[PDB]
């Protein structure tokens, strides 16, 4: 639960910064397909008329 | 770039700018609309936009940048602020945040901000590790705020006249009680201006609930710092929204050791507004306000205070009385006791064009002492004792026509000689 | 080990403990929320805590621990108590208890007091055989309280004037009556400061419901003793429940034969809230109040009374008038009857800046004899035959000029000689 740190940032901070984005496109994506399976499986279908 | 930087100039800047951009007829849509295109013109030029405002934490956990000129609403502008900030940093309502965002996607909503570069006005770092607002301990006001602007306008007495009938200091709680058709307007007006001009490191902070779109305008361009307002035009949700988030961004910037005056008008609708937006108990009490229709309005109106470790929160909320009806005086006396700063304001004098009228009796600071020095507490003091015993006429004619005849108040001091 | 020994310093000691704690950031979650996630760690380290708190006591049979720092209000450290101990010593509301408690296991909420060590710094055995407080025989005020300092300070004399007005003891029932901005903070304070000072045996308990967070932090660290408020930051809900706890506490404490010097301010606004939580009987008062609405308060109030087995509980709570409405004189007018002591301040003289103005004339005590000795009582009737023939003013300046012309009462009796 920590990513969060700082020194020698000419390398260190790049990486980490890096990484942090990483982290934070796979826990949208993740949670983006995570929504859509909700809205999905809640939507209701059509029976007849 | 910076939507501010966009948004301090016109919509003509704007067409123009988005003409350079090559899209389609600017003009048509609305100028914010037209910042929301351009940004995202300027995003499919290749570089990563900057980008800051204040967070807005909905229930599903990530947030909002709401911006500063667009009155803390909800707009095409507003930064999506993913959760993964909010597990890092946590950053709570109000904080005023600054960073790196990319254009949407299509199917996507709004820009996203992927890196914090600025956390109000300070490095990343002091925002994980700080002590938070209400778990910082409220005193009195301790520093004096002097209102005398110093060249002697009229309506400068309008600031004197508070140095003279009762003193404002940071972290106090004030309260403007007045009838409609009174002068509250042009009031709270020089008033931001005198602390402007004479108080320029204290962070100006007025604001405007449910007033004349023209109000608000007169008010955006005439006085120094953010001018955050709604008017009629949106309703008690969007106030409830703006007044918490305005609220929560003064909390913050306490957190961070700075002062902040909130100038409040009227604090009346706004409890209308929260008895709106309150679920109903099954009961109401007199004048008709629900039981709980309190509990939000005494918060926001607490939040203000004098902190030991540094900032202040001063917030000068008027209350609004003559309405016909109970609620509205029933909010007034709920709020009487809470606020240990009461300015109270005259229309009966007003009718008769007698400017400025102001209650010198029912007038009076809590723990005063703390806000002027001995000797000027002493003239204040004969002072007031010289006031009393004469009429109300008599006091606001004497007060009027002596401070007309006077330019500054220690110079009213010294020709009272 | 135990929270409030955690609690009487700020957070700063509580971060630095987390850090050796080795866990998250502290300072982002609230200082308490520290302390509950310090104590989770300090029950990971394999030993069980010590705790302590008053019991609350919920319609499904367990309890809550309620702490004195967190001003007897809902917090995540409040122990959970199994309602097996509420089986075997049944102990009531407002119970100090302090014994062994263990971690929350996960999906449960707060920790479990195991064994109790501690019934209200007692053994457990007196907590089953006792008895009850409604069960008492109610008395007169039998010992006096004296209040005046000693040493002669300018606020000592608002002390000596109660004592030269109508005494104080035991087991009394005082009110004050007083409108805004009249001097009632810094008379309680200074009653408080002489009562513990002057009588440090007796248990001080400042009450304070409904005022500024500011004079909340000048209460709490100012007098001896515990001092749990509730300000407008919390509803009616939590006003009534720290009243009915704390008037529990007493109880207890009274039931355990010692004496609880309840000094709350103001009744009125408790009055208000009490109204606010009643159901609805289909009928309205003279003021706006509901029919019911003023059972529990009177219970509350008279829940004060003198002991012949021992201990003693005195109230003395503020009434407040010039409101403006009925409701809060409806108030005041059915507490002038239950309470068997009433000493009133005046306002037309405050405004005068002649404090302490209380009204020496409908000030009085029932049963004052046993208040005072006997010739001391033939003084005190000679002086208050001297104070009535003159006017407000005239005795109020007397009384003024010459007490402070004086030091300690006694030697005020042997100067007028
Ligand atoms: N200090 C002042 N000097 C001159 N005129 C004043 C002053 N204060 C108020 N007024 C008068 O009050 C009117 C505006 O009232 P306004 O402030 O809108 O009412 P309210 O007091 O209810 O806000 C103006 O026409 C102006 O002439
Ligand atoms: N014993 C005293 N000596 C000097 N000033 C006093 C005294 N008692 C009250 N005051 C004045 O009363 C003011 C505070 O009154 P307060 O207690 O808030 O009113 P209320 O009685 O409505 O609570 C202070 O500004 C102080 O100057
Ligand atoms: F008429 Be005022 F603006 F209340
Ligand atoms: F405003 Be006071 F405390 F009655
Ligand atoms: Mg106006
Ligand atoms: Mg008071």
């Amino acid at each position: 639960r920590w990513l969060e740190l700082g020194l020698t940032d000419e390398e260190k901070q790049n990486q980490l910064e890096q990484l942090a984005e990483q982290y934070d496109e796979l826990k949208h994506e993740f949670e983006k397909k995570l929504e859509a399976k909700r809205r999905k499986i809640t939507q209701g279908d059509d029976l007849a008329p | 770039m910076n939507l501010t930087e966009l948004k301090n100039t016109p919509v003509s800047e704007l067409i123009t700018l988005g003409e350079n951009m090559g899209l389609e007829n600017l003009a048509r849509m609305r100028k914010q609309d037209i910042i929301f295109a351009i940004l995202k013109q300027h995003a499919k030029s290749g570089e990563d936009i900057f980008g800051d405002g204040v967070l807005e934490i909905l229930q599903d956990g990530f947030g909002f940048l709401r911006s500063a000129d667009s009155s803390y609403l909800a707009g095409p502008d507003d930064i999506y602020v993913s959760p993964s900030q909010i597990r890092r940093f946590n950053l709570r309502t109000g904080d005023t945040i600054s960073g790196k965002i990319r254009p949407p996607k299509e199917g996507e909503r709004y820009f996203a901000l992927l890196k914090v570069n600025e956390v109000n006005f300070d490095k990343p770092e002091n925002a994980r590790n700080k002590i938070l607002f209400e778990n910082l301990t409220p005193l009195h006001a301790n520093s004096r705020l002097r209102m005398e602007r110093g060249n002697g306008s009229t309506e400068d007495l309008t600031a004197r006249v508070l140095d003279l009938a009762s003193p404002i200091g940071r972290g106090q709680r004030g309260l403007i009680v007045a009838p409609p058709k009174a002068g509250k307007t042009m009031l709270l007006q020089n008033i931001a201006q005198s602390i402007a001009y004479n108080h320029p490191d204290c962070v100006l902070m007025v604001l405007l609930i449910d007033e004349r779109p023209e109000e608000v305008t007169e008010m955006q361009r005439l006085v120094k710092g953010e001018v955050v307002a709604s008017t009629f035009d949106e309703p008690a949700s969007r106030h409830v929204q703006v007044a918490e988030m305005v609220i929560e961004k003064a909390k913050r910037l306490v957190e961070h050791k700075k002062d902040v005056i909130i100038l409040l008008d009227s604090i009346t609708r706004l409890a209308r507004a929260y008895n709106t937006v309150v679920p109903a108990s099954g009961k109401v009490l007199t004048g008709g306000v629900d039981a709980n229709a309190l509990h939000r309005p005494k918060r926001f109106f607490g939040a203000a205070r004098n902190v030991e470790e540094g900032g202040s929160l001063t917030i000068i909320a008027t209350a609004l009385i003559d309405t016909g009806s109970k609620m509205d005086e029933v909010i007034y006396e709920e709020f009487k006791g809470t606020g240990n700063m009461e300015l109270h304001l005259s229309r009966k004098i007003a009718e008769k064009r007698v400017f400025p009228a102001i209650d010198y009796n029912r007038s009076g600071t809590r723990k005063e002492e703390l806000l002027t020095t001995q000797e000027e507490l002493q003239k204040m003091w004969i002072l007031r004792k010289i006031i009393h015993p004469m009429g109300e006429i008599d006091a606001m004619e004497f007060l009027i026509n002596k401070l007309a005849m006077t330019k500054t108040n220690d110079d009213f001091f010294e020709m009272m000689k």
